[PDB]
């Protein structure tokens, strides 16, 4: 399944800039099915893996990998999201060039690094489409009151976790629409808002609290805040 | 070292016989190691009958009346330093005889001269006395000789009983008399000189000269003994004497009596394997059998399913197997009753047997063949014994007995076919029965209960379902040791599994399974002394592996007579819940036994959120010890269900406990599970179980052929392992026999450890197992060796000379927390500091260090040329490796390049091996084994192997390339002695070295190396690198190599011999900590090895054998040899670094250079954990230093070691004509068996003068007569020929290059040319071209790993031409046993009479058919006529002059690979 | 011989193990043989210590009691197995014996160990 | 350099055949008469007379790599360097002495800064 040794590496797709100049939707199309087969084929399970090593989550690259090589893609998405969230925008936003896709070994012997983040947008797209996700709600629900401030991606995070403890979450940001930067700081020329709007869903789902168009400088305050619960989360 | 026999076939004594066992003995000097002071030696012995007349005249001269009957003589050693002790043996011994009403008439004093024994061997001397017993009851002579033995056996008993150390009976008969000492083997008539009168005489005469491993002599453990005289070793030792203490307790027979009671214990304490093995015998002896009965019940014959052997021998075989464990084991036996005198081989038939029939009725035996004199004129027939063989001289009737007639004569005695068939097998059993399932959710809790990863589980787990072979490693391990593991690691891990390296040589599994059995037997356990049908009456399994229907099957045949035990204990359990478990398990046991059932199985089927399972290795170990120490396994068979268990090791170590069968079940389930998804594809549940259950099969036979033991019996319950971080007390209570040279975890830790995984487990809500981080690096844990972040530092440092990144490098590799054991070492001092300046310059460090081999097979040229270049260009010694050398590179570049390799290796392949090849060194090398495959020996795969590379290994295309595991020319240390002689007779100025592997019990064989006179020994750590291996060979097999090195040490310097050798090591060695703290424990140089390859551009990959090295390093294919980056100058800036690293340790610790520091080992400490928990690991025992005395620690000498001369100088200076002028030189000489290595310097000489395909074939000739020692013509190039009239001894023409020998019988000899032997054992060993023309038979193994050479021989043994790739062989006549074993080039030509060829022969990769094209007919034809004209063999005239029925005789034999790579189709 | 001491090692370990004292550990005594002579040389043993501790909280004379009956259950117990030389010169927790075959003058250049304040 | 000659001739050996390291402060008159194929490498400093009579061969100083010194405003060699020179590199770095290169004629010699005359 080493496949390097004769296939060689290409991207999904770009679309030529004679209309791309003026759309303001992405730029790259999803990857072919045969396509993914193909690509996925293309990693050597290198022993002591580099791809891992910079990859500041450190997510089991080499396992999914070869899975989507094999196929069984409901295990491969199961190990994918298992130590990694928001996958979806992370493998789409994250510069592969210089954190994962940037030391493969393939690549770092000139061949050609293998397409890691494709592969990650690919394996979170079908998941998605045929519905094997479902909310992580938990069981036996503890009890307390934690909140967090700024709803970005280290506050979203931090509350998916929360909330698949059992804890009582509470989202306060100053933006009216939720997800931090992603929705107001990033250009949607990057990213498309609609995959965002989905996982936000996905989360509330949950049993998230929101507060939306909240300061903690003028409307509240510290004392205030950390008396409203038992412990605050300051992703400002 | 060697046996030998002399017995009159018509039955009459004489002084001849005597006589020449006196002159066989005075010519064995040869054989037997070498010493300095000419005076002391191994230890000798002669075994006759006893002068009556001698005896009768003696006490006639007392005054006595001599009576009319037999007399008896009782020879003893009793102390002789003390007084008082010689007269409480005398009472003893006296009260003793006295207690049966018999007569003592008087002692007598040995007169001996004792000037002759070294000053070491005279401080131990014993008196020696004999005393002199008559017969005044008038009983038969039967009963005299039973009531000497149990009055024997009772002397030793109460002897034992005063602890008055020091006294031995030799023997005490009135039928044999036994003169062993420790003396040379000349010298013999010298020291006693009773054996020099006329009046000594005796019908039969045996003799040995032993080769001892100790500088420190022991009389009483000199061969032969009270009833034997053996030769080579014992592998299993362990397991036979505890199924021998367990058979103990039911021997009874009418034969003995009351004072059977006495007999319990037979196999005494403190005895040599050889000692047990005459112990057992003469109990056996004594109950009535015959000698060849017990002989083969003992020692039985390797059991085929074939048809060439009768039906009545295979009943025999199937009894003998039935009644009691095999003695696995290179054995030459030599053994004697008062009737018969049988002398046989073993199983496989390693060492060697000729023997010789005179007209007058005298058959004469031995290891070699020209040991005595005896004309052309009287001799009849010359034999040699193959495997499992027997010859037997019968004294009553005067007759002797070759193999097939005293084996019909042996089965003709009982009924054997109306016993065997009262057994049963289960086969039908269970096909019959079988005729007439988990949640996933509880698999997995299960699975992380016992902790299996995900990743890793499916990755040596699918390649036994899906292809039944297990998987195969690519690089050396990294990961910590079992107890500094911080994660969970199961019991297996604490246990490495062993492997003999050279006192015994491994068997090829792979290619000799005919001599291969994994049955079982359940309800054979009996009396040993009692025969009957009713011992036949049992259960026989093909496998001791079963799975669930099996295991069903047996359970409920079993019925009543079963008993489970539960094998868990309670979670909320105190501190010592474990061991009250252990506990109650075993009286459970005990109680379940003694009530009648007869049958024992463990179960932990109950194993859940309440209850914790017991580790199954640790109950059957307490389960067997209880019941061998209770007396109760003799009545109950042991079976175990392990839930934990998925790997071949896992199955070998619960069965070496001693379990006799085991049905994983867990396994089966989650196979299941797996297939219910469809992922193996189209194979159906049925042939998934049969490939792992054959997989399972092939690993353990594997790991049982590791160590030389061929059947199952004997290695169960033996103990055949090594524990490294377990208690003492505890393996020394709850486990067999087996040595922790460390102490370890206790009982608490263990419990601590299981109860932790346990909660982790059960008590939360798991979905999938972890990753799993054990045979690759993953983030989750298992901290390894090397990481990204080290690998990329080091890489840095030395591409940019930046030596502050270096020790940036140094610091993060010495920072990360404790993974070897040299990371519990500190050193200190007490001096003060000393300037780096006064250190001794870099150079001197840097010409130490060496670069260990790598064979070119496994790496791309461009590497080894790389490191070839940069390592002699900085002066140290690189290495060449297996894989040989391109001629092209023996000479220097234009550019001041040197790519030629200094130290060369001789593997046990022999692949490249050539004249020419070991001219081009400085020193040679001798390879046993690696840390990596210690029992299988190096491979290659398939698609590897370039054109390039056959050119090099002289092989064909695209084959897949495996070495045979053992040395065919090392299976004794005398074979290794007799091995460094031929190698420093052929290369006049180069060192040898030997390499061995860390193992416990090194010290006996780091003594017998030095005594060999090697130069260099090379211990080899257990964390080696390889290109390619078995995973649970790469990961459990082998030692770290502190504990090799200094027990070497210390034993080494103990004998006083430090000032001969020079150790060196590698393995691990990193930094320069690591290099410091080797040459404080004793080393002298150093190999870095997979370091250097991480510097050349390496990253560690681990794909080697898939030949697709991203970067470029070990690859064949073309295009990614492109991308290749290293450069000669990383090397030398990786050994400057490590230099200077080693030059500031060494000033910051107050010395100025290493040869200060060798030895010194008062310089280290060891610190521990503090809350680490673990129970301290006393590493004193390493730590332990042992004082020298006047000789330096690190004593040497310059230049190589000497050797005596043989004949080649005598040859050197009479052919100066032919060196000083080129003119042909013919020669004649008187040849005696002594000399050795016959024509070996004038081959080195031509060599070196004119080269190899110089010399025109007939330039140099030489004649001799007589008889050749071993090793006739090593390495004889082309322009050599030798004519020798009479008979070689073995190993002829060992690695031939060009030359031609040629042996006959002369002129005046009458025997028939087709129906002798004149050859023996592996002839023609790695022959690369030449021819030898031969008339006789041939000895076992014959043209093994043949490649080139051009031989015609008359008949072979058995496993001819085994492992072939070229040249041409023609047999004329018949062939042995397993003929063509894995042949793979060249071609065959077989002698067909009767049409029994495909009996015999193997057709696993090569075709066999009729004669074809008249083009090979031709050749052939000119064949047998250049033989012919060679050696004028009139039966080859004979089959030449009935040409035109002869052609269609033969069968052609070829390989099945180079059908189609042939020129010509042979087929139309 | 190597394997002797190892089953005297294990012997004494497993002797004293059976009745709840912990080990602490060993200890090679630093000698120095060059100032033996020749007979004595010839068989010298090695000297090693054990070190124990009485962590069950007992009080003395039962510990000096449990000592005695652990030396007289090892030597029986090594002598059920015929090993030679193997002598416990003196375990206890009141005093310690230092003996030798060696002259009555170099005895502290025999035992360095003497020498500390 | 005397037994290269002997050897090989003055050109006998293309440059760089063998190479030497030297460690701390080379003592005075560092490669005196130099034939080509030889290369010498301090790293430190030199105290006088460095390269006289210098002919084919080649000499290189150089702080070494863990100085915190300035290259171009420090002395690194003495005085008269290369005194009648035929032929050679000499590469350095550091303020040369007095009396640089007299008499030189052929060597091709690479310095920051130097001295008077
Ligand atoms: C391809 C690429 C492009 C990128 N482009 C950009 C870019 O254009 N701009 C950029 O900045 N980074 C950019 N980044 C970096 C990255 O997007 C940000 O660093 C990251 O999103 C910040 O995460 P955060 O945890 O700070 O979340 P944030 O989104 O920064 O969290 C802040 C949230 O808290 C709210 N908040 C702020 N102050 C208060 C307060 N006092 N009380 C309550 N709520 C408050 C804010 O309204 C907002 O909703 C880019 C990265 C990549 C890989
Ligand atoms: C890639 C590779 C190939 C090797 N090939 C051989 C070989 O052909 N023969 C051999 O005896 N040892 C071979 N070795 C083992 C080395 O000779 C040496 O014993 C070992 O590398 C030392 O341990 P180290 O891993 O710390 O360097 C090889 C090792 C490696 C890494
Ligand atoms: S990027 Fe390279 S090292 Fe990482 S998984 Fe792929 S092939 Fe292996
Ligand atoms: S692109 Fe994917 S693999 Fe790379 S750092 Fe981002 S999440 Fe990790
Ligand atoms: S891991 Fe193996 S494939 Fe080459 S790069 Fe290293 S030797």
């Amino acid at each position: 399944m080493l496949g390097f040794v004769h296939t060689a590496q290409r991207m999904p797709d770009k679309r030529p800039a004679a209309e791309r100049r003026q759309d303001f939707a992405e730029i790259y199309a999803r990857f072919s099915d045969e396509r993914a087969n193909e690509q996925a084929n293309r990693c050597s399970q290198c022993g002591v893996p580099f791809c891992q090593v910079h990859c500041p989550v450190s997510n089991n690259i080499p396992d999914w990998l070869k899975l989507t090589s094999e196929g069984r893609l409901e295990e491969a998405y199961e190990v994918s999201q298992a130590t990694n969230n928001f996958p979806e925008i992370c493998g789409r936003i994250c510069p592969q060039d210089r954190l994962c896709e940037g030391n493969c070994v393939i690549e770092q012997s000139t061949h050609g690094a293998v397409t890691i983040g494709s592969v990650e947008k690919y394996i979170n797209d079908t998941a998605w489409d045929q519905g094997w996700v479902k909310p992580r709600t938990p069981s036996r629900e503890l009890g307390l009151s934690v909140g967090v401030i700024g709803a970005g991606p280290a506050g979203l995070a931090a509350a998916e976790e929360l909330r698949a403890k059992g804890y009582e979450v509470h989202v306060y940001d100053r933006y009216d629409r939720m997800g931090g930067l992603l929705v107001y700081g990033i250009p949607g020329f990057k990213l498309e808002k609609s995959v965002v709007e989905r996982r936000v869903k996905l989360l509330a789902d949950a049993g998230v609290i929101y507060h939306p168009n909240f300061e903690v400088g003028r409307d509240a305050s510290l004392p205030e805040l950390r008396r409203k619960h038992v412990a605050v989360l300051v992703a400002t | 070292c060697g046996v030998g026999f002399i017995a009159a076939i018509d039955g009459k004594p004489r002084r001849s016989v005597v006589e020449k066992g006196i002159e066989a003995l005075k010519a064995v000097w040869h054989r037997g190691a070498v010493d300095a002071d000419g005076k002391t030696g191994d230890g000798a012995g002669i075994h006759v009958a006893v002068p009556q007349k001698f005896f009768k005249d003696h006490v006639k001269v007392i005054g006595h009346r001599a009576p009319d009957n037999k007399l008896a003589v009782g020879q003893v050693f009793l102390p002789r330093i003390s007084l008082d002790a010689q007269e409480a043996c005398r009472c003893i011994v006296e009260t003793e005889i006295l207690a049966f009403g018999y007569y003592i008439y008087g002692w007598r004093q040995v007169p001996i001269n004792v000037d002759i024994i070294g000053e070491k061997a005279n401080a131990t001397r014993p008196e020696i006395e004999q005393i002199i017993v008559g017969n005044n009851k008038g009983v038969s002579d039967e009963q005299f000789e039973l009531d000497l033995y149990i009055i024997r056996r009772r002397i030793e008993k109460a002897v034992k009983g005063e602890q008055i150390n020091d006294f031995y009976i030799c023997s005490l008969s009135a039928r044999s008399i036994i003169y062993k000492g420790m003396f040379l083997a000349e010298q013999l008539t010298t020291f006693y000189p009773d054996l020099l009168d006329e009046r000594f005489e005796s019908d039969f005469a045996i003799y040995h000269q032993r080769y001892s491993t100790n500088t420190f002599p022991t009389w009483p453990l000199a061969q032969p003994f009270r009833m034997l005289a053996h030769n080579g070793e014992i592998n299993t030792v362990k397991g036979n004497v505890n199924w021998m203490k367990a058979h103990e307790t039911r021997m009874e027979h009418p034969a003995f009596g009351t004072h059977m009671q006495d007999l319990k214990p037979v196999i005494g304490v403190g005895l040599s394997d050889s000692g047990s093995l005459d112990t057992v015998f003469e109990v056996m002896v004594r109950a009535g059998r015959t000698a060849p009965m017990v002989k083969m019940m003992l020692v039985p014959q390797a059991l085929t399913s074939s048809q060439t052997t009768p039906d009545n021998h295979k009943a025999l075989i199937q009894y003998c197997n039935s009644v009691m464990e095999p003695w696995d084991g290179p054995a030459a036996l030599a053994m004697t009753d008062g009737r018969w005198v049988v002398g046989g081989m073993d199983r496989n038939g390693l060492r060697p047997m000729r023997y010789t029939i005179t007209t007058d009725g005298l058959i004469i035996g031995g290891s070699e063949t020209g040991m005595v004199k005896i004309d052309e004129t009287q001799v009849i027939e010359k034999g040699r014994l193959g495997p499992g063989e027997m010859i037997a001289v019968d004294l009553q009737s005067g007759k002797l007995y070759r193999d097939r007639e005293l084996k019909d004569h042996l089965a003709t005695l009982k009924p054997w076919d109306k016993w065997v068939q009262n057994t049963t097998h289960l086969d039908e059993l269970v096909k019959t029965a079988s005729l007439k399932d988990m949640d996933k959710a509880e698999l997995r809790r299960r699975q992380q209960a016992f902790g299996l990863t995900m990743e890793d589980m499916e990755l040596i787990l699918h390649p036994m379902v899906e292809d039944g072979k297990e998987a195969i490693g690519s690089m050396g391990d990294d990961s910590p040791i079992a107890v500094l593991s911080d994660k969970y690691r199961g019991l297996h891990h604490f246990f490495r599994q062993n492997f003999s390296q050279v006192t015994n040589p491994p068997i090829d599994s792979l290619r000799e399974r005919r001599v291969m059995s994994l049955k079982t037997r359940l309800g054979n356990l009996g009396n040993i002394l009692d025969e009957d049908e009713t011992q036949t009456r049992l259960l026989q399994l093909e496998s001791p592996v079963l799975t669930t229907a099996e295991f069903r099957a047996m359970r409920d045949y079993m019925g009543d007579t079963a008993a489970e035990i539960d094998a868990t204990f309670p979670v909320d359990g105190g501190p010592e819940a474990l061991r009250d478990a252990l506990r109650r398990i075993r009286q459970e046991t005990e109680d379940a036994v003694r009530g009648g059932a007869t049958h024992v199985i463990l179960t932990d089927e109950a194993m859940g959120p309440a209850r914790a399972a017991i580790p199954a290795i640790l109950a059957t170990g307490a389960v067997h010890t209880h019941l061998i120490r209770s007396n109760l396994r003799t009545f109950t068979s042991l079976n175990v269900r392990t839930a934990e268990g998925l790997d071949t090791h896992y199955f070998a170590v619960l069965i070496g406990v001693g379990a006799t069968t085991v049905n994983a079940y867990l396994a089966q389930e989650a196979i299941a599970e797996r297939h219910r998804r469809g992922l193996f594809g189209s194979m159906p549940l049925e042939k998934g179980m049969a490939n792992y259950k054959k997989a399972i099969d092939d690993g353990l036979l594997k790991i049982m052929s590791k160590m030389g033991i061929s059947v199952i019996s004997s290695y169960r319950g033996g103990g055949n392992f090594e524990a490294i971080g377990l208690s003492r007390a505890l393996v020394a209570e709850h486990f067999p026999a087996m040595v922790s040279r460390i102490s370890g975890i206790g009982l608490n830790g263990i419990q601590k450890k299981v109860l932790e995984q346990h909660a982790t487990a059960y008590n939360e809500e798991v979905v999938a197992l972890p990753v799993g981080g054990f045979y690759r690096f993953r983030k989750s844990g298992d901290r390894h060796g090397w990481e990204g972040g080290v690998i990329h530092t080091l890489q840095q440092a030395v591409t940019n000379d930046s030596y502050t990144t270096f020790k940036k490098y140094s610091e993060q590799v010495n920072k990360r927390p404790p993974m070897q054991l040299r990371d519990l070492l500190e050193l200190r001092s007490t001096k003060a500091p000393v300037p780096v300046d006064e250190v001794e310059s870099i150079t001197a460090i840097r010409k130490r260090f060496i670069t260990p081999g790598m064979s070119m097979g496994a790496l791309s040229p461009e590497a080894h040329g790389t490191l070839n270049v940069a390592m002699n260009r900085i002066g140290a010694k690189s290495d060449s490796g297996e894989g040989g050398e391109d001629p092209a590179r023996f000479r220097p570049d234009k550019n001041g390049d040197n790519w030629n390799s200094a130290i060369k290796q001789v593997a046990s392949g022999r692949f490249g091996v050539t004249a020419e090849y070991l001219n081009q060194c400085r020193e040679l090398e001798i390879k046993v084994a690696q840390g990596a495959k210690p029992g299988e020996g190096g491979q290659l795969p398939g698609f590897k192997v370039t054109e390039m590379i056959a050119r090099l290994r002289h092989s064909t295309p695209g084959v897949m390339l495996i070495s045979p595991p053992p040395h065919h020319d090392i299976y004794s240390i005398e074979d290794l002695a007799q091995l460094i002689y031929d190698l420093k007779q052929i290369n006049p100025d180069a060192k040898v070295t030997v390499k061995l592997v860390s193992r416990s019990g090194i010290g006996t064989i780091a003594a017998g190396v030095a005594k060999a006179n090697a130069d260099i020994i090379l211990i080899s750590g257990n964390s080696g690198g390889t290109g390619a291996s078995p995973q649970t060979s790469i990961k459990f097999a082998g030692l770290p190599w502190e504990m090799g090195l200094s027990e070497v040490h210390q034993v080494l310097t103990l004998n006083r011999l430090r000032h001969r050798v020079r150790l060196r090591t590698d393995g691990g060695l990193k930094t320069g900590r690591d290099i410091v703290i080797a040459a404080m424990l004793g080393a002298e140089e150093f190999g870095i090895g997979t370091a250097s390859l991480i510097a050349m551009g390496c990253i560690m990959v681990r794909q080697c054998h898939s030949n697709t090295c991203p970067v470029g390093v070990c690859v064949q294919d073309d295009k990614l040899r492109q991308k290749f980056v290293g450069t000669p100058e990383k090397v030398v800036n990786l050994f400057t670094f490590l230099a200077e690293e080693v030059r500031e340790i060494l000033a910051g610790l107050g010395f100025r250079s290493l040869n200060e520091v060798i030895g010194r080992t008062d310089l280290l400490h060891q610190v521990s954990r503090g809350a680490e928990h673990l129970d301290d690991l006393d590493l004193n025992p390493r730590l332990a230093q042992v004082d020298p005395g006047e000789n330096a620690r690190y004593c040497t000498l310059q230049g190589r070691n000497e050797v005596p001369d043989t004949l080649d100088a005598r040859i050197v200076a009479d052919a100066r004509p032919l060196f000083e002028e080129g003119e042909k030189m013919q020669l004649a000489y008187n040849a005696r068996n002594t000399q050795r290595a016959i024509g070996t310097r004038l081959s080195s000489m031509v060599t070196r003068k004119f080269g190899m395909f110089g010399l025109q074939p007939g330039h140099i000739t030489i004649r001799l007569r007589g008889t050749a020692g071993q090793s006739l013509g090593a390495f004889a190039v082309q322009g050599i020929k030798l004519e020798v009239m009479g008979d070689a001894n073995d190993y002829v023409g060992k690695g031939l290059s060009g030359g031609t020998i040629v042996v006959r019988p002369t002129t005046s000899s009458p025997l028939e040319t087709n129906k002798n032997t004149i050859i023996g054992n592996t002839v023609l060993y790695g022959a690369t071209a030449g021819k030898l023309f031969a008339a006789g038979q041939a000895g076992e193994r014959f043209a093994v790993r043949n490649s080139g050479a051009t031989v015609v021989v008359e008949g072979c043994g058995s496993n001819g031409c085994e492992y072939m790739t070229g040249g041409t062989a023609v047999i004329l006549g018949r062939v042995g046993d397993n003929f063509a074993a894995g042949m793979t080039g060249g071609m065959a030509y077989v002698y067909d009479l009767d049409d029994s060829l495909p009996l015999y022969i193997n057709d696993e990769s090569v075709i066999f058919q009729r004669i074809e094209v008249g083009h090979y007919e031709s050749q052939l034809k000119h064949l047998i006529e250049e033989h012919v004209t060679e050696t004028q063999s009139r039966f080859a005239a004979e089959i030449l002059n009935d040409w035109a029925r002869e052609v269609t005789k033969f069968w052609q034999v070829v390989p099945k690979e180079m059908l189609n790579r042939l020129e010509v189709p042979v087929h139309l």
